[PDB]
RNA sequence: AGCAGCUUUACAGAUCAAUGGCGGAGGAGGUCAACAUCAAGAACUGUGGGCCUUUUAUUGCCUAUAGAACUUAUAACGAACAUGGUUCUUGCCUUUUACCAGAAC
């Protein structure tokens, strides 16, 4: 998600005596900081999302794509579990 | 004329690096091709 | 540059050649789509790319080594800007 | 031409040089833990049948129907245990 | 993601999409249920070549697209909390193993897999014995027989709709 | 390929149907022009009006 | 290098009828000229055979064979680079010329 336009950019910082090759065959896959569940993170509208924000704005840009959101509507387990059981969990200290 | 001018823009800083202002650049040659290739469609339009 | 109406550092400008989806509420913002990308891949970097001309991808990274410079000094030799080979 | 979205399309018809400047002003334990742990303690009890289903099924001398009659040997006395613990652990 | 810029011309996009994947083996091309198209391919320059292929040759029509995204996955970081049953059963799960993790990404008989379990994983005896279905990078574990090998496969089956479309 | 019409303007033109562009402009009636013809085996075309006379053009080089 | 074979444009010796082989009966230039040809199914002609067209004159295709100068793949005679016309859309405008600057032909 960060690799757009790395290429150009080496290649002009360097004035053409750099090139570079990007490839995914060794299948990486890392945790994307911040937490998904953090729904008072802070999001630019424009710019670039803070570090912690970034896993809820790739989450949420990603259901608002998708249709799976109207906002600030996003995943909780409220929406398979039951009502009551989830009205417990949020005051036990879980998952508000 | 704007050619020109901009030739000699490149011209001059080319030439006057550590030479400063003042006449003595007679790098002639660029303008004089543009009023060449002026003239050369220039000759239709007179000849008419 | 001319066709997608983009005028990247020191280039010439012109005259433009033409007159729900990506708004900013789904749009992930991590780096700026620069001008100098849309030239680069003017197919993915935008939506109407009418009158482009796909470029050059790249040369050969150059090494060539510089000569002439001292009376003496031979056609071939390790210049001092080679690694060694250490093996 | 603009560049990065920011200039006029042409300076011609606007009045202006077109020249552009970036701005330097802008910058109780919940019942569900409960029946996790509960449902721990009976698999480790099932886990060292298995185990034991292991070692006479590799050791290929026990037909399986022994194998199941020691498994079930085994979850019983496993089992009883287990009740007594939790009856001595509830008392 | 991509869309034809006029939506009378969406067959013809179609019909062109699947040229593309057939003449581009590692493309992945699929219709999303918002419908719009998703593109995956291994670069830019792959993207930029396949557009240029159908706007130039295969559909010939004006396609508007989406600035650069990837394909994320979903996770989970620490066990379950609570054994919550599901109606309309209950599941739990774990984050798996780093090792069993790139093993599984390079694609690397029930007693024989109970063995490598036991030996490399450190598996305890049962989970080496239960596991049903191993599917792109998850694996489902099983932990009266009888009572719930009536259902494997629509278990599995389950499985494999909830690990391809996570929550 | 060729569509051929005539104005009170006084212009005799000559669309390429091919571009839906007018390619060849016949000039010389003196005032608007009623009427034209096209020779059937000729590249040429009869056009009059107002002025009394009747020109045969030359459709390639547009000489009456 | 010496020895051996093949080959023969040269020199010497021998031979010198015929036949065969080999080679031959202007060169370099010109700010000279004429004529032809130079942007296309990557896109060339001829000889030979077949079919079609053609109707006494030759065209097109398939097949066999011989030759394909120059020009061209980050495409083009020109490693260079002017102008005009028509149409459309713009600019400055006070009408035309003369002009702004993008497109198409
Ligand atoms: O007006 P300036 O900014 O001072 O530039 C002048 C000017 O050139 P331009 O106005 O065209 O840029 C002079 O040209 P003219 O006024 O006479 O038309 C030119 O002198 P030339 O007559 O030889 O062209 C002179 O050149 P020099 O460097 O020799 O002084 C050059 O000065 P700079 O460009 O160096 O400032």
């Amino acid at each position: 998600i960060e690799s757009a336009g790395f290429e150009t950019d080496l290649r002009l910082s360097t004035n053409g005596l750099g090139m570079c090759q990007l490839y995914f065959w060794h299948k990486i896959w890392r945790k994307v900081p911040g937490d998904v569940l953090d729904k008072d993170a802070f999001i630019p509208k424009l710019k670039p999302a803070p570090i912690n924000s970034l896993s809820r704005d790739f989450v949420m840009k990603t259901r608002r794509r998708k249709g799976i959101s109207t906002s600030n509507d996003g995943p909780t387990l409220e929406k398979y579990i039951s009502a009551e059981l989830y009205a417990q969990l949020r005051e036990n200290g879980l998952v508000p | 004329i704007r050619a020109c001018k901009d030739l000699k823009h490149i011209i001059y800083y080319k030439f006057n690096k550590n030479l400063g202002k003042g006449p003595g650049c007679g790098f002639w040659q660029p303008a004089w091709r543009v009023w060449l290739n002026f003239l050369r469609g220039t000759i239709p339009l007179l000849e008419r | 540059g001319k066709a997608l109406n983009n005028a990247i550092p020191g280039g010439p400008k012109f005259e433009p050649l033409y007159p729900e989806f990506n708004s900013i509420d789904r749009v992930i913002f991590r780096v700026p789509i620069r001008s100098e990308y849309k030239v680069a891949f003017p197919h993915l970097y935008n939506s109407r790319p009418r009158s482009v001309r796909i470029p050059w991808y790249n040369n050969p990274v150059s090494c060539i080594i510089q000569n002439d410079e001292e009376y003496d000094t031979p056609a071939l030799f390790f210049d001092p800007s080679l690694n060694p080979i250490p093996h | 031409m603009s560049y990065n979205g920011i200039g006029l399309k042409s300076a011609k018809g606007s009045s202006t040089s077109g020249h552009v400047q970036r701005s330097l002003a802008s910058n109780r334990p919940l019942a569900v833990q409960k029946q996790i742990e509960t449902h721990m303690e009976k698999r480790e009890i099932e886990v060292q049948v298995s185990e034991l289903r292991d070692r006479l099924e590799e050791e290929e001398t026990l037909s399986e129907e022994q194998i199941d009659k020691k498994c079930e040997a085994l979850r019983a006395k496993l089992t009883n245990e287990w009740q007594e613990q939790q009856r001595m652990s509830s008392l | 993601v991509l869309q034809p810029l006029l939506p009378r011309e969406l067959p013809k996009l179609l019909d062109a999409l699947n040229k593309i994947s057939k003449y581009y083996p590692g493309v992945i091309i699929k219709v999303e249920e918002s419908g719009e198209h998703v593109i995956l391919g291994n670069g830019e320059l792959y993207m930029d070549c396949l557009l240029y292929d159908l706007r130039a040759s295969y559909a010939k029509i004006e396609i508007k697209i989406s600035d650069p995204l990837t394909v994320f996955s979903e996770s989970c970081s620490n066990e379950s909390f609570a054994s919550i049953p599901v109606s309309n059963i209950s599941v739990a799960a774990e984050p798996m193993d780093s090792k069993m993790i790139q093993d599984l990404s390079r694609n690397t008989n029930p007693r024989k897999l109970s063995k490598i379990l036991r030996t490399e994983y450190g598996w305890d005896s049962l989970a080496s014995r239960n596991v049903w279905s191993f599917y792109n990078g998850n694996v489902l574990i099983n932990d009266s027989p009888e009572l719930l090998s009536k259902y494997k496969e629509q278990i599995i089956q389950g499985f494999y709709w909830a690990v391809k479309e996570g929550p | 390929p060729y569509l051929f019409s005539v104005s009170e303007d006084k212009t005799v033109k000559c669309w390429d149907l091919e571009k839906n562009q007018i390619i060849r402009d016949y000039y010389g009636h003196l005032s608007g022009v009623r009427t034209v013809s096209i020779h059937p085996t000729l590249d040429l075309i009869a056009t009059a009006g107002r002025d009394s006379v009747i020109k045969l053009w030359d459709m390639r080089t547009r000489i009456p």
